[PDB]
């Protein structure tokens, strides 16, 4: 799924 | 010394292949079978993803003097139908569904209703142990998968899947894309690759990019999501 790509 | 600044393949970042896929099939098997389900809490962004795929979809079959055809296409990783639903039976007369958890199939011939009737075959199977039908489909929609293939076997699927597709056929890649390298994900056990990478696995299937396009308007805090046309 989409999702987060976390800490930039 | 050795360790590189960041890792571009999935052997560098996947411990153990059989571990790999066994984990991911369990985390699928706990996961409602529900739109918001299948879209990881994103539920909210299906008509702006559908929307964007119907765009990039119909060029291929509205214009031009060699249409891609309407008779069959294959949905790729399709669980319960969220595309097949809303993209794909509207636009074709038939359409197979593949996905590697079966309770989500099943889920499919309630939620496809009436329409549901054109689903022609319900595959259960994983993508890495899936032969699609030579000459059989006019598009291959693959979406919110190829995280869960490792290299090798994303290499092979898309070889696979061009022997598939009949004149004028194309293969669709929509998915999550990293900002750079290969960034593994250990609770659904996939992977998210970066352009280049998976530019080079298209490549090493023996596939021609046809469209390549980034998803516009999705939530500010996720992966970039990228659209490839191929045969
Ligand atoms: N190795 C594999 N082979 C085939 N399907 C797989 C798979 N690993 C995970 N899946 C399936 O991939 C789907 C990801 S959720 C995305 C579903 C659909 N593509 C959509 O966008 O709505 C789930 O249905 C899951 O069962």
């Amino acid at each position: 799924x989409p999702k987060t790509s976390g800490k930039a | 010394g050795l360790v590189p600044r960041g890792s571009h393949m999935t052997s560098e970042v996947i411990e153990d292949e059989k571990q790999f896929y066994s984990k991911a099939k369990t985390y699928w098997k706990q996961i409602p079978p529900t739109v918001d389900g299948m879209l990881g809490g994103y539920g909210h962004i299906s008509s702006i993803d559908i929307n964007s795929s119907r765009k990039f979809l119909q060029r291929f079959l509205r214009e031009g003097p060699n249409k891609t055809g309407t008779s069959c296409a294959l949905d790729c990783g399709a669980g319960i139908g969220r595309i097949t639903k809303r993209l794909l039976l509207p636009l074709f007369r038939e359409v197979d569904m593949v996905d590697i958890t079966e309770d989500f199939l099943v889920q499919a011939k309630t939620y496809l209703g009436e329409e549901g009737k054109r689903v022609r075959n319900y595959f259960c199977c994983g993508l890495q142990d899936f032969t699609p039908e030579p000459d059989s489909y006019d598009v291959i929609w693959i979406q919110w998968v190829i995280g869960h293939l490792t290299d090798q076997h994303l290499a092979e699927f898309l070889r696979r899947c061009k022997g598939s597709l009949r004149p004028n056929g194309i293969i669709v890649i929509k998915d999550n894309m990293a900002q750079e390298g290969v960034i593994l994900d250990d609770v659904d056990s996939s992977v998210c690759r970066d352009l280049d990478v998976v530019r080079r696995i298209i490549c090493s299937a023996g596939l021609s990019l046809l469209a390549e396009e980034r998803q516009e308007n999705l939530p500010d805090e996720i992966y970039h999501v990228y659209s490839f046309a191929l045969r």
